[PDB]
C-alpha cells in the first residue's frame, strides 16, 4: 500500500522536507537514498512513502510544488535535498503572492496540470495506491490556493483513493499578511469536501507550546517545525512501521470520521522537546491528553471526543499502557461521546523516535476544533464586512459572492461541530 | 433418571440421560440486489463528477 | 475517584446514598446513558443485567440482585415455599396461603378450598384475606366466593389471616414489625438493629378495614387517632422492648427477634444459589424490607418482602450510610447491623 | 462422508490453521500431510478422512479453504509450519481488505471474488462422495469476515441447498477490538445470514479473554492464546465428525439434537478444564469436577447467566478417562445445586458423548495436559444476553447515524440498517417467548 506525497507552498515544503528529513533517520535512509540501519522492521514497509531504484536506493514518492522556485532551491540544498526524485520538483516563477485566487484560479492553473503528469507518473508505479497525502498552509497562496485546486483535481482523477492533508492554520501571533483569514476560509472549504483526514496544526499552538512550555522567547518557523515534524512522524508511524493492527489511511478514516465533514483532527503529542529524564507510561498519558500538548489551540474540556487514535514508541508495558489509557477515559469520560462505544483506540511500537526512548502521538476527532475555525471566521468577517482587501482577489476574476459563501459554508461547519456536542 | 441409547465403540460412547418428561432466496435475487447496489454506488459517483464538472 | 450513575429518582433512600458518596469528594456522578460507571443504582423495573460487568478495567456494582423478585412478590413468594425444600410446605411461620388466577385468565383453587372447609367442619376460625402485587385492593372475608368473586372482580393469593393477632394494651391496636436487611457483594446478610412498628390507631374489631391494615398510608387517610399514642404511627424498637417488659416480662430480642432472625436467614439461603453474584461477571448488593406480624403467644410471622423499601425519617441517617460503609465501600474503598451467620 | 471448511477473514484465517493444527496432532499427520497410521494410502474411508482427503502420494490434505481480501494474513499459511498441507488453490486472497466495512466486503470488494471462491469450493465439493455441509469460520465484527462471509452463505445456499451450514464465529470485544464500527457489521451480517446459517457457536472475545488471564495467568493474552483455546473447543465440537462415534456424527445431527427453533440456533459452548501449562502438576479434575465447571458462567464462550434463562437442548461432549456412571452421578448431584429449568415443551435430560482419546495440546503451548475435559453445547435462551449487548451498541451509534455514510457511500441504503436491526429486535422477542417465567 503506497501513499503519494505532495508538499505546496513555502509552509508546505518546509515541513514537508523536514517529515523526509526525520523518517528517513527512522528508517535509516542516508541523505544518498542508500539504507544503513540495522533493523529489518525498518524496512518492512518502508515501500510506503519510499521507492526502490537501482543499486538499492531508496527515493521519497514525494513531489514538490511551489510557484516560486525560492523554498524549493532551498530543499535541493538542504541536508536531504539530494535525496527528493529531481523530475519530481515541480515550480513557477511568478509566485502567488500569498493570494488564494493566485493559486487556485490563475497562476495555479498555468502550473496544476503539470503536477499532475508527476501525481499520474508516481501512482502508475503503485502495486496499490492507498492514497496521498498533502502538507501546506492555508494562510499563503500556493499552498492554500494551489494544494486545494490539486486536491480537488486528484479527486476527480483518484474517487476511490484517501485523501490526507496535514493543514497549517494560521494565526496573528504568527502572521505574514492580513489576508490570512480570506485565504484559510477559502481552503477551509475545499478540505471540507474533498478530503478524508486533515490534520488541524494551528500555528497559534505551536507558538504557545514554543513560548510557554519549551520556554522560547522568541521561536522561529524553524522552532514550530520541529514540533511538526514530531507530530508528523507520530501519526504515520502505523503507517511506516508493521504491527499487529495493519493500520492504512482507509482504515483510520472510516474509524476516526463518524460524519464526512466532521474529519479534522486535533494532534497532540508527548513528550514536548526542544531532556535525558526518562517518561513513565502514565507521564505520557497525561501530558498527551493536556490541552498544553495539542497542536491546534483547543481547548479538550470545552468539548468532547468524537473518536481518539493513541500511538505510544517504545519500550514500555503495553499492560500499563492500557491501564493509563482506561484511566483517562473513566476519569474524563464526560469528554468522550457515550453515543460511540469504544471511541479511543491504542497502538504500540517498539521503535522510539530520534532522540527519545518514550514518546506518544495522539489523534483527537473533538467538536472543540470549532474554536479554531471559529476564530478563523471571526477574522474574515472583521475585514468582509468591509470588503477591505477584497481587490487583491477581484482582481484575479473572484466575485464577492464565493466570499460570502465560504463564509457560510464556515459558519455552517461550526454549527454541525456544535450539534454533536450536546 | 434413565440411560437410553448406549452405543459404544473403540473410540469412545454415548448415551442419552432423560430425568424429566416433557410437559430460500434464488441466484436471480441475489444478482439483482447486488447489481442495484453497484447501481447506486456508480450513480452517486455519477453526482460527484458532475458536480466536480460544474 | 469512584463513578456512579443514577437511574430511580422516586428512590428516597439512594436519593440518600447519592448524596453522601459526592459529599465525600472521591465519586462522581455521570449521566444515566454512561456505559462507563464503577456503580449502578439501577431502576426497579427492567434493569439490564446484561449490560453489566462488560467494561474493561472496570468493576461494576450494582444495588439490585438479578432474581430477587421470586421472594419480593406475592404469587412468587407462596410458589417458592412449597416448592422449596428449605422453606418447605410446611413452613411454621409462613401463613397458609395459595396461588389464585381470575376466572378470565398453574392455579391452585381447588385445593384453596380444601384446607378451607376443614375448618367450617372443624368449628375453627375460619377468616381469610386477599391481596395482590397491584395494591395501593385488599378483602377480608369468611365465605369462599366473595373472595375468589372479588378475585374475579392479575394473579391474586389468598392466606390466612391472623385472627388472633397481638395487641398493644395501651389503645389495643394491631402493630406490624418492619426490619431492614441488606445482602452485600459476598451474600453476607446484614440486619439493621432499629426497626419501626406501623402501629394501627383502632382498636382491632374481629366483628371495617381501618383497624386491620396498618399500612402508614391507610393510618393517615382513613383512621383518625393518627398520632394519638406515638409519633407518626410509627412506635421504634426502643419504645417497644420496654413495653414487652413492662406487660407481658419478656424482652424484644428473644420473644420476637430470634424469629425475625430466622426468618430472614431461611429466606436468603434458600435463594442464594440463584442469585449469588460470586463467581458473576458483575456483582450485586441489595436493601430488602420484611414484614413481620406478632401472634397473641408471641410468633412472629412472614407478611411479604420488599424489594424497595423505604427507610424512617429519623433511621435515613443512620441506615443510608451503612449502605455505603459495608454494600458500597466494601469493595470501593475511601455498627449498627448484626452479621446473621450462615454457610 | 465429506466435511468443507470455509475459513473467511482474518480470525477466521488464523483460527482454522489453528484447528488444523491441532488435528494433525489429533490424528498423528504430520506438517507435510503424511500420517503414518493411516495404511490405505491413497483411499481411506475411515472417520478422519470426513476433514482430510488422501492423495497418490498418501498426502492427507485438509478439505479446507482460507479466503481473505487482503493477502497479508494467508501468507503466513503459505510459509507457516503447515505450507506443505495446503495445495495453493486453497488459498485465496485479495489485494484490498475491506478496512473494517461491511458493505465494502458485501457489496464491492467482495463480489470481485465470489465466483472465484465458489469455483474453488466446487473443486473439493467435486471430490465428495457424499457432502454433509460447511464449517464456516469468520468474525462478526470484520470488514471481510462479516460481509464476505454473508455474501458466501447465500450463494452457498444456492448450490448447495441441501447441504448444511455450521458457523463458528467470534463475537467482537472491546478488549481485542479492530473497530468502532464492529457492532454494525455484527448486525448486518447476523441478519443476512440467519435464514442461512442451520447452527452457529458464538464466541465472545471477552471470555476468553479472561479465560486466558485468569486460568492462564496469560497477563495480556495474544491471538495465538485465543486461537489454541478456541481450537480446543471447535475440536470437541468437531470431535464426533473425526473420529468414530455415535453422538454429533453428521452435521444434520447438531440441528436435531441442539436446534429445535430454527432462528434460535445459537447454543451456548462451556469448556472445561483450563489449566495452567506453566503448573509443574496440576490437581487433574474429576468427572463431577468438570461437569460442575460447565454451570460455571466464567467457563462459557459467552459471558451471561444461564440461571436467568430456560433450556431447550444440552450436550455433553467428554474427552479422556470417563465413564458413564461418573457422568450420572454428576449430572444427578448437579441438578440439586443448580438451578437447570428447561422448557416444558421439551425433556429435561442431557445427551452425553464419551471420546477415551484425552484433549491434544500444542507442545510449548499454554493448555497443560489434562487426563478428562468436557465440552458441554446447552441452547438456553440465556445467550441472549449478546444479542441484548451487541444491539444496545447499535441503537447508540445509529440514533445518530454515525458512520453510516461509509456504508452507503459502497452501494448500501441506510433502509438496510433498519431492516437488519429490526430482525434483530424479533430474534430477541422470540427469546423472551421461550424463556418466560
Ligand atoms: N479470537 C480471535 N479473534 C480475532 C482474531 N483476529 C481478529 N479477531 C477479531 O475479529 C474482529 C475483526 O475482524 P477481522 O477478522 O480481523 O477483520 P477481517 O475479516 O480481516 O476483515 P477486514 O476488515 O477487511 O480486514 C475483531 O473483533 C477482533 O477481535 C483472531 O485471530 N482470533
Ligand atoms: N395474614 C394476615 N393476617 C393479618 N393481617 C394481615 C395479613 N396479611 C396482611 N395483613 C395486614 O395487611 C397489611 C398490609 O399488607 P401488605 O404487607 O401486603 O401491604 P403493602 O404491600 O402495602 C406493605 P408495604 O407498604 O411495606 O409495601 C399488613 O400491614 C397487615 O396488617
Ligand atoms: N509552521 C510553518 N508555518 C509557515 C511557514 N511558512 C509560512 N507559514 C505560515 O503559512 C502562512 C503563509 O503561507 P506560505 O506557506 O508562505 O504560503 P505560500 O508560499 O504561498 O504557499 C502564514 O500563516 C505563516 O504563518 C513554515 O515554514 N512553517
Ligand atoms: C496511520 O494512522 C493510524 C491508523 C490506525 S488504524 O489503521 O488501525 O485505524 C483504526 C482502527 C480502529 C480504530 N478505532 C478508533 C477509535 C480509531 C481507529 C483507527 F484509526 C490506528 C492508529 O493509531 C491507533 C493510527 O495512528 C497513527
Ligand atoms: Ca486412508
Ligand atoms: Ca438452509
Ligand atoms: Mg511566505
Ligand atoms: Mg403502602
Ligand atoms: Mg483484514
Amino acid at each position: 500500500r503506497e501513499i503519494v506525497h505532495i508538499q505546496a507552498g513555502q509552509c508546505g515544503n518546509q515541513i514537508g522536507a523536514k517529515f523526509w528529513e526525520v523518517i528517513s533517520d527512522e528508517h535509516g535512509i542516508d541523505p544518498t537514498g542508500s539504507y544503513h540501519g540495522d533493523s529489518d522492521l525498518q524496512l518492512e514497509r518502508i515501500n510506503v512513502y519510499y521507492n526502490e531504484a537501482t543499486g538499492n536506493k531508496y527515493v521519497p514518492r514525494a513531489i514538490l510544488v511551489d510557484l516560486e522556485p525560492g523554498t524549493m532551491d532551498s530543499v535541493r540544498s538542504g541536508p536531504f535535498g539530494q535525496i527528493f526524485r529531481p523530475d519530481n520538483f515541480v515550480f513557477g516563477q511568478s509566485g502567488a503572492g500569498n493570494n488564494w485566487a493566485k493559486g487556485h484560479y490563475t497562476e495555479g492553473a498555468e502550473l496544476v496540470d503539470s503536477v499532475l503528469d508527476v501525481v499520474r507518473k508516481e501512482s502508475e508505479s503503485c502495486d496499490c495506491l492507498q492514497g496521498f497525502q498533502l502538507t501546506h498552509s492555508l494562510g499563503g497562496g500556493t499552498g492554500s490556493g494551489m494544494g486545494t485546486l490539486l486536491i480537488s483535481k486528484i479527486r476527480e482523477e483518484y474517487p476511490d483513493r484517501i485523501m490526507n492533508t496535514f493543514s497549517v492554520m494560521p494565526s496573528p501571533k504568527v502572521s505574514d499578511t492580513v489576508v490570512e483569514p480570506y485565504n484559510a476560509t477559502l481552503s477551509v472549504h475545499q478540505l471540507v469536501e474533498n478530503t478524508d483526514e486533515t490534520y488541524c496544526i494551528d500555528n497559534e499552538a505551536l507558538y504557545d507550546i514554543c513560548f510557554r512550555t519549551l520556554k522560547l522567547t522568541t521561536p522561529t518557523y524553524g522552532d514550530l517545525n520541529h514540533l511538526v515534524s514530531a507530530t508528523m512522524s507520530g501519526v504515520t508511524t502505523c503507517l511506516r512501521f508493521p504491527g499487529q493492527l495493519n493500520a492504512d489511511l482507509r482504515k483510520l478514516a472510516v474509524n476516526m470520521v463518524p460524519f464526512p465533514r466532521l474529519h479534522f483532527f486535533m494532534p497532540g503529542f508527548a513528550p514536548l522537546t526542544s531532556q535525558y529524564r526518562a517518561l513513565t507510561v502514565p507521564e505520557l498519558t497525561q501530558q498527551m491528553f493536556d490541552s498544553k500538548n495539542m497542536m491546534a489551540a483547543c481547548d479538550p474540556r470545552h468539548g468532547r471526543y468524537l473518536t481518539v487514535a493513541a500511538i505510544f514508541r517504545g519500550r514500555m508495558s503495553m499492560k500499563e499502557v492500557d491501564e493509563q489509557m482506561l484511566n483517562v477515559q473513566n476519569k474524563n469520560s464526560s469528554y468522550f461521546v457515550e453515543w460511540i462505544p469504544n471511541n479511543v483506540k491504542t497502538a504500540v511500537c517498539d521503535i522510539p523516535p530520534r532522540g527519545l526512548k518514550m514518546s506518544a502521538t495522539f489523534i483527537g476527532n473533538s467538536t472543540a476544533i470549532q474554536e479554531l475555525f471559529k476564530r478563523i471566521s471571526e477574522q474574515f468577517t472583521a475585514m468582509f464586512r468591509r470588503k477591505a482587501f477584497l481587490h487583491w482577489y477581484t482582481g484575479e476574476g473572484m466575485d464577492e459572492m464565493e466570499f460570502t459563501e465560504a463564509e457560510s459554508n464556515m459558519n455552517d461547519l461550526v454549527s454541525e461541530y456544535q450539534q454533536y456536542q450536546d | 433418571m434413565e440411560v437410553i441409547e448406549l452405543n459404544k465403540c473403540t473410540s469412545g460412547q454415548s448415551f442419552e440421560v432423560i430425568l424429566k418428561p416433557p410437559s430460500d432466496p434464488s441466484l436471480e435475487e441475489i444478482q439483482k440486489k447486488l447489481e442495484a447496489a453497484e447501481e447506486r454506488r456508480k450513480y452517486q459517483e455519477a453526482e460527484l463528477l458532475k458536480h466536480l464538472a460544474e | 475517584m469512584y463513578t456512579f450513575v443514577v437511574r430511580d429518582e422516586n428512590s428516597s433512600v439512594y436519593a440518600e446514598v447519592s448524596r453522601l458518596l459526592l459529599a465525600t469528594g472521591q465519586w462522581k456522578r455521570l449521566r444515566k446513558d454512561n456505559p462507563r460507571f464503577n456503580l449502578m443504582l439501577g431502576e426497579r423495573n427492567r434493569l439490564p443485567f446484561g449490560r453489566l460487568g462488560h467494561e474493561p478495567g472496570l468493576v461494576q456494582l450494582v444495588n439490585y440482585y438479578r432474581g430477587a423478585d421470586k421472594l419480593c412478590r406475592k404469587a412468587s413468594l407462596v410458589k417458592l415455599i412449597k416448592t422449596s425444600p428449605e422453606l418447605s410446605e410446611s413452613c411454621t411461620w409462613f401463613p397458609e396461603s395459595y396461588v389464585i388466577y381470575p376466572t378470565n385468565l398453574t392455579d391452585e383453587r381447588e385445593v384453596f378450598l380444601a384446607a378451607y372447609n376443614r375448618r367450617r367442619e372443624g368449628r375453627e376460625g375460619n377468616v381469610w384475606i386477599a391481596k395482590s402485587s397491584a395494591g395501593a385492593g385488599i378483602l377480608i372475608s369468611s365465605e369462599a366466593s366473595e373472595l375468589l368473586d372479588f378475585i374475579d372482580e392479575q394473579v391474586h393469593v389468598i392466606q390466612k389471616y391472623l385472627e388472633k393477632p397481638l395487641l398493644l394494651e395501651p389503645g389495643h391496636r394491631k402493630f406490624d414489625i418492619r426490619s431492614w436487611v441488606l445482602v452485600d457483594h459476598l451474600y453476607n446478610i446484614y440486619l439493621y438493629r432499629e426497626g419501626v412498628l406501623r402501629t394501627s390507631s383502632e382498636p382491632y374489631n374481629s366483628a371495617d378495614k381501618t383497624c386491620h391494615l396498618t399500612n402508614h398510608c391507610i393510618q393517615k387517610e382513613y383512621s383518625k387517632n393518627y398520632g394519638r399514642y406515638e409519633e407518626g404511627n410509627e412506635m421504634f424498637f426502643e419504645e417497644f422492648n420496654q413495653y414487652l417488659m413492662d406487660a407481658l416480662n419478656t424482652t424484644l430480642e428473644n420473644s420476637i427477634l430470634l424469629q425475625i432472625k430466622h426468618i430472614i436467614r431461611s429466606c436468603l439461603m434458600c435463594i442464594e444459589p440463584a442469585i449469588s453474584t460470586k463467581h458473576l461477571h458483575y456483582q450485586s448488593f441489595q436493601l430488602f424490607g420484611f414484614d413481620f406480624m406478632v401472634d397473641e403467644e408471641l410468633k412472629v410471622w412472614l407478611i411479604e418482602v420488599n424489594g424497595a423499601p423505604a427507610c424512617a425519617q429519623k433511621l435515613y441517617a443512620e441506615l443510608c450510610q451503612g449502605i455505603v460503609d459495608v454494600a458500597i465501600s466494601s469493595v470501593f474503598p475511601l455498627s449498627i447491623f448484626i452479621k446473621l451467620h450462615h454457610h | 462422508r465429506e466435511c468443507i471448511s470455509i475459513h473467511v477473514g482474518q480470525a477466521g484465517v488464523q483460527i482454522g490453521n489453528a484447528c488444523w493444527e491441532l488435528y494433525c496432532l489429533e490424528h498423528g499427520i504430520q506438517p507435510d500431510g503424511q500420517m503414518p497410521s493411516d495404511k490405505t494410502i491413497g483411499g481411506g474411508d475411515d472417520s478422519f478422512n470426513t476433514f482430510f482427503s488422501e492423495t497418490g502420494a498418501g498426502k492427507h490434505v485438509p478439505r479446507a479453504v482460507f479466503v481473505d481480501l487482503e493477502p497479508t494474513v494467508i501468507d503466513e499459511v503459505r510459509t507457516g509450519t503447515y505450507r506443505q498441507l495446503f495445495h495453493p488453490e486453497q488459498l485465496i486472497t485479495g489485494k484490498e481488505d475491506a478496512a473494517n466495512n461491511y458493505a465494502r466486503g458485501h457489496y464491492t470488494i467482495g463480489k470481485e471474488i465470489i465466483d472465484l471462491v465458489l469455483d474453488r469450493i466446487r473443486k473439493l465439493a467435486d471430490q465428495c462422495t457424499g457432502l454433509q455441509g460447511f464449517l464456516v469460520f469468520h468474525s462478526f465484527g470484520g470488514g471481510t469476515g462479516s460481509g464476505f462471509t454473508s455474501l458466501l452463505m447465500e450463494r452457498l445456499s444456492v448450490d448447495y441447498g441441501k447441504k448444511s451450514k455450521l458457523e463458528f464465529s467470534i463475537y467482537p470485544a472491546p478488549q481485542v477490538s479492530t473497530a468502532v464500527v464492529e457492532p454494525y457489521n455484527s448486525i448486518l451480517t447476523t441478519h443476512t445470514t440467519l435464514e442461512h446459517s442451520d447452527c452457529a457457536f458464538m464466541v465472545d472475545n471477552e471470555a476468553i479473554y479472561d479465560i486466558c488471564r485468569r486460568n492462564l495467568d496469560i497477563e495480556r493474552p495474544t491471538y495465538t492464546n485465543l486461537n489454541r483455546l478456541i481450537s480446543q473447543i471447535v475440536s470437541s465440537i468437531t470431535a464426533s465428525l473425526r473420529f468414530d462415534g455415535a453422538l454429533n456424527v453428521d452435521l444434520t445431527e447438531f440441528q436435531t439434537n441442539l436446534v429445535p427453533y430454527p432462528r434460535i440456533h445459537f447454543p451456548l459452548a462451556t469448556y472445561a478444564p483450563v489449566i495452567s501449562a506453566e503448573k509443574a502438576y496440576h490437581e487433574q479434575l474429576s468427572v463431577a469436577e468438570i461437569t460442575n465447571a460447565c454451570f460455571e458462567p466464567a467457563n462459557q464462550m459467552v459471558k451471561c447467566d444461564p440461571r436467568h434463562g430456560k433450556y431447550m437442548a444440552c450436550c455433553l461432549l467428554y474427552r479422556g478417562d470417563v465413564v458413564p456412571k461418573d457422568v450420572n452421578a454428576a449430572i444427578a448431584t448437579i441438578k440439586t445445586k443448580r438451578s437447570i429449568q428447561f422448557v416444558d415443551w421439551c425433556p429435561t435430560g442431557f445427551k452425553v458423548g464419551i471420546n477415551y482419546q484425552p484433549p491434544t495440546v500444542v507442545p510449548g503451548g499454554d493448555l497443560a495436559k489434562v487426563q478428562r475435559a468436557v465440552c458441554m453445547l446447552s441452547n438456553t435462551t440465556a445467550i441472549a444476553e449478546a444479542w441484548a449487548r451487541l444491539d444496545h451498541k447499535f441503537d447508540l451509534m445509529y440514533a445518530k447515524r454515525a458512520f453510516v455514510h461509509w456504508y452507503v457511500g459502497e452501494g448500501m441504503e441506510e433502509g438496510e440498517f433498519s431492516e437488519a436491526r429490526e430482525d434483530m429486535a424479533a430474534l430477541e422477542k422470540d427469546y423472551e417467548e421461550v424463556g418466560v417465567d
